[PDB]
RNA sequence: GGCGGCCCCCUGGACGAAGACUGACGCUCAGGUGCGAAAGCGUGGGGAGCAAACAGGAUUAGAUACCCUGGUAGUCCACGCCGUAAACGAUGUCGACUUGGAGGUUGUGCCCUUGAGGCGUGGCUUCCGGAGCUAACGCGUUAAGUCGACCGCCUGGGGAGUACGGCCGCAAGGUUAAAACUCAAAUGAAUUGACGGGGGCCCGCACAAGCGGUGGAGCAUGUGGUUUAAUUCGAUGCAACG
RNA sequence: GCCCGGAUAGCUCAGUCGGUAGAGCAGGGGAUUGAAAAUCCCCGUGUCCUUGGUUCGAUUCCGAGUCCGGGCACCA
RNA sequence: AAAAAUGUUCA
RNA sequence: CGCGGGGUGGAGCAGCCUGGUAGCUCGUCGGGCUCAUAACCCGAAGGUCGUCGGUUCAAAUCCGGCCCCCGCAACCA
RNA sequence: UUGAGCCUUGAUGUGUAGGAUAGGUGGGAGGCUUUGAAGUGUGGACGCCAGUCUGCAUGGAGCCGACCUUGAAAUACCACC
């Protein structure tokens, strides 16, 4: 991700980073893999887009 | 709780007009009577009075309201991990609790009466004799050098 | 002394110490600190209260060759991330930075496997 | 089965589109034959990181573990072998049919092309769900629906995918595959309640926040044990013990 | 047997060209307390080995005495 | 979001 | 037999070179926690120091007297 | 490139108090050395940062040590350690 901006201020509020874009954490291809289950979280997100 | 819960309002002390005195019988509490407690509250006053013909009631406030407590640690949930949290105090919580301390040191230095103990003792300010002082190097140690947080 | 005037800052902020570096223009060494140094126990070392004391400390070495800006570059997860810009600005210092370098691969070795714990 | 950087070289399949041709030449399939994730084994290299094994440190009562520090073979490469997996859509193969809906992807015909586009029609593919089917959970035109052709396998559990032998394998083992004896069930699905170091949600001296106690001492009293001719009997976590 | 170096608070060790004898640690004592701890504080005790002299203070500059340790002669 | 077992037979 | 090692609360082990003082770890013991208990928690007790005597102001201690126990050898032809 | 022995030319000199330039002894006490004016103001030096140390312009005019201050003595100044 890239959240920089100038002046003191160079990063984005977590609970707008929470809202329509998510952000908290950054290090995932740098930590241990997984396959199974990540990409299931996205199936059970079009049960999301369901109403 | 749900409720901030408190209770009635005690009367300020009506023979010297000033609820911090009449608050500090009831420290002093003595049989679960306020009378046997306002004698030695009036005794020691005097010894006070003497030593210091302006207000001997600055020996108190000063000393007592330099002294801002700040921690505790406990822990709440933020964006879906919970954090051990530091927390703060209140400015106002930080007074309340302090005009007691004071007064709550006596009956321990080993004297005779509290006459002899409440006269010394109180009549510091910033050099005192009572908790006062010796809570002073444990707040300030502990804050913001032992605290990763506000 | 050497009147370096913009000292290059590098910071890795590990989530077991943070490391503060005042190189040159030149990236060689000049002076250093980090939390552990200001002590604390052994596990206050990263936090990002500790972090902010530790830019300071740093900065008060180098003061003699004067020093007035900075190219901040930012490194690694891990936590105290702008506990330390606020010393930074707070110090005569100013951001001129624009971009940080980080290092992000494109992946070769193995990472450990971890506790399952 | 499985298969990810980039380029080249060598090479297969799939699909759609128009026609053109062949003239039932075909389908499935015991045996048999080929392919097989990963580990392992054999030959030969290579060694970054990770890491069986292994060695320390830590936790614990005990810790051949969960935890931390290291770390060897191995993982990688070249060659060969062994042939298994919850090798899963837990769904044999082939062919023919039967509501529909929305998405996805990929060919192709067309429309003021008059749009970034509008309408068709094919191939593949998710999600939904109707009838029907289902024990239920569900599956549902890519079926567990409705039909047919042909194969594989099953017939209570334990004993046991073990024994014996044959076959295959360098080995490890794999494959085929019992019986004696033993049990009254074993099994699937769903329903209610209870509980979860399951989740969400909410309060109370539940805790927090305070204040005063107890356990110490001596005495009062009960109780048990013990003792006595009897120490009448009952109470027993909260929910027995002035 | 000589030549060097040493002797400081309980422990362990600094260090003043001669203003003053301090640290770190363990212990105790306290805020303490996963029971106990582990976390956090605070000091304390002196020929500064024994003699003296320089001297308005000197382990603090130094002769000697005693005790100790390295290195060397390795001596019927 | 701070380690942790164990329950003789019989309605 | 002879060299040599050791007999210690109940156990496994210190203090015994060097004579005055019995410690450590473990259990045991009382009381808790718990619904009950391991775990866990806290507080006690406990040794003619293997025996028989010798010298001394002083003996588990040093030296002898037995008693097992345990260990190293039992020499070449 | 860089140690160590000398010089030569530079820099601190803290015994009780005195903030320090009181290492220590002897020499030693008023006005030209043509420089010593001082001050104002530029530069360098030090925790003796106070104090002095130490560069240059106006000033060839005249500093100012009994300092401040403590002490037993008091700091000019010249041998010199």
């Amino acid at each position: 991700i890239k959240v920089r901006e100038n002046e003191p201020f160079d990063v984005a509020l977590r609970r707008f980073k929470r809202s329509c874009e998510k952000a908290g954490v950054l290090a995932e291809v740098r930590r241990r893999e997984f396959y199974e289950k990540p990409t299931t979280e996205r199936k059970r997100a079009k049960a999301s887009a369901v109403k | 709780r749900r409720r901030v819960i408190g209770q009635r309002k005690i009367l300020p002390d009506p023979k010297f007009g000033s609820e911090l005195l009449a608050k500090f019988v009831n420290i002093l509490m003595v049989d679960g009577k306020k009378s046997t407690a306002e004698s030695i509250v009036y005794s020691a006053l005097e010894t006070l009075a003497q030593r210091s013909g302006k207000s001997e009631l600055e020996a108190f406030e000063v000393a007592l309201e330099n002294v801002r407590p700040t921690v505790e640690v406990k822990s709440r949930r933020v964006g879906g991990s919970t954090y051990q949290v530091p927390v703060e105090v209140r400015p106002v919580r930080r007074n309340a609790l302090a005009m007691r301390w004071i007064v709550e040191a006596a009956r321990k230095r080993g004297d005779k009466s509290m006459a002899l103990r409440l006269a010394n003792e109180l009549s510091d300010a910033a050099e005192n004799k009572g908790t006062a002082v010796k809570k002073r190097e444990d707040v300030h140690r502990m804050a913001e050098a032992n605290k990763a947080f506000a | 002394r050497k009147q370096v005037s913009d000292g290059v800052a590098h910071i890795h902020a590990s989530f077991n110490n943070t490391i503060v570096t005042i190189t040159d223009r030149q990236g060689n060494a000049l002076g250093w600190a980090t939390a552990g140094g200001s002590g604390f126990r052994g596990s206050r070392k990263s936090t990002p209260f500790a972090a902010q004391v530790a830019a300071e400390r740093c900065a008060d070495a180098v003061k003699e060759y004067g020093i007035k800006n900075l190219e901040v570059m930012v490194k690694g997860p891990g936590p105290g991330r702008e506990s330390t810009i606020r010393a930074l600005n707070a110090a005569g210092f100013r951001i001129t930075n624009i971009t940080d370098v980080t290092p992000i691969p494109h992946n070769g070795c193995r990472p450990p496997k971890k506790r399952r714990v």
